[PDB]
This record gives structure tokens, sequence and C-alpha cells, in this order.
């Protein structure tokens, strides 16, 4: 339903959640003072969404999230968490989509 | 006073290798090990992140005893 009603999509399943948390860690480097640790806490608070997705599905939260923090930091922004076979992967190809 | 002063200069010069203080080492290792944590990427990445962030307690306590705000100076010092 939302695919036809909304033509603006973002990659879900951990993809968008990591990119929002990725850039805000870099944006906090330019801001000094208490606001730096607060933005870092906000980006750290964004890590609970991909975490619980792996914990509720039985996947290992330590390995998959850390491996997700690797390849996503390598310059590809679309890496999500594959819900079928446990591994890191692009959800844009796996077609996990949510509107913006 | 010249003997009490130079005495500190004596030990500083006697060692031909000096290190900056005031929280420079703890912050330099915190930022470097943060990027080095991505070189492993399994488990220790979380341990290296906690080990590097644990060094921030040294510059934090120095500001608390100085009556200055530690959440400001330590955060500003890391950004620099």
């Amino acid at each position: 339903k939302r695919a036809l009603q909304n033509k603006l999509i973002v990659a879900g399943g951990g993809a968008t959640e990591m990119e929002v948390s990725k850039c805000l860690r870099d944006y906090s480097k330019t801001i000094a003072g208490k606001q730096q640790m607060i933005i870092n806490a906000f980006a750290k608070a964004l890590e609970v969404i991909p975490r619980q997705l792996c914990e509720n599905a039985g996947f290992d939260a330590i390995e998959i999230l850390n491996k997700l923090r690797l390849a996503h930091s390598k310059g590809e922004k679309w890496y999500g968490v594959v819900f079928e076979t446990e591994n890191i992967g692009d959800n844009f190809a796996k077609f996990v989509w949510e509107p913006a | 006073s010249l003997h009490d002063s130079l005495s500190v200069v004596k030990r500083t010069l006697e060692s031909g290798n000096v290190v900056p203080g005031g929280g420079c080492v703890e912050a330099a290792l915190n930022i470097y090990l943060d990027n080095f944590a991505t070189t492993v990427g399994s488990r220790e990445q979380l341990a290296i992140a906690e080990f590097a962030a644990a060094l921030l307690i040294i510059p934090k306590t120095l500001a608390v005893n100085a009556a200055k705000d530690s959440s400001e100076l330590v955060a500003k010092l890391r950004s620099y």
C-alpha cells in the first residue's frame, strides 16, 4: 500500500538506521562541549534498532552489528541486515523498503 | 627558590625524552584506537572502544579538581 502512496523510499532493515547514526558521529566532532557527548549518545541510541532486530530473530548481536559497522563505514551507505540468511548485506537489493 | 625550581628542570632534562601532559596522551589514544577498532571488527572492537574511552577519566578528574567544568574542556580538547 505505502509503495504506491509514497514514491520516496529509504532502505530499511538496519540500512537507514546506521547511516543516520554514522554521519552524526562525524557531525559531533565539529561541535564542542556537552553537546558533543549528547549527540554521540543520540547516535549510540540509534544502535538499538538494528540490535533488537538481530536479537529477536536469533542472530548474534555482537558479531553482526560489529561487522555491520565495518562495511557500512567503508563508503557504502545501503548495507542492512539480511533477515533470511544471517549476514550483512544491502537491503536495497533485498528489497526491504520503507517510505521516508 | 632557584634550587627548588631547577630541580624540576633537572629531571626533565635528564630524561632525553619528554611527553606532553594535561590529558594529551589519553585523548590521542582515544581517537586513534577508535579508528583502529575497525581493523578487527568482531569482538575486541567493543573492548578497544571501551579501553580507549576509559582513558578519558584522567583528563576529566583533572578538571573537576580545578573547579572548571570537565564536560566542557574534555569535550573541547577531544575536538581539537
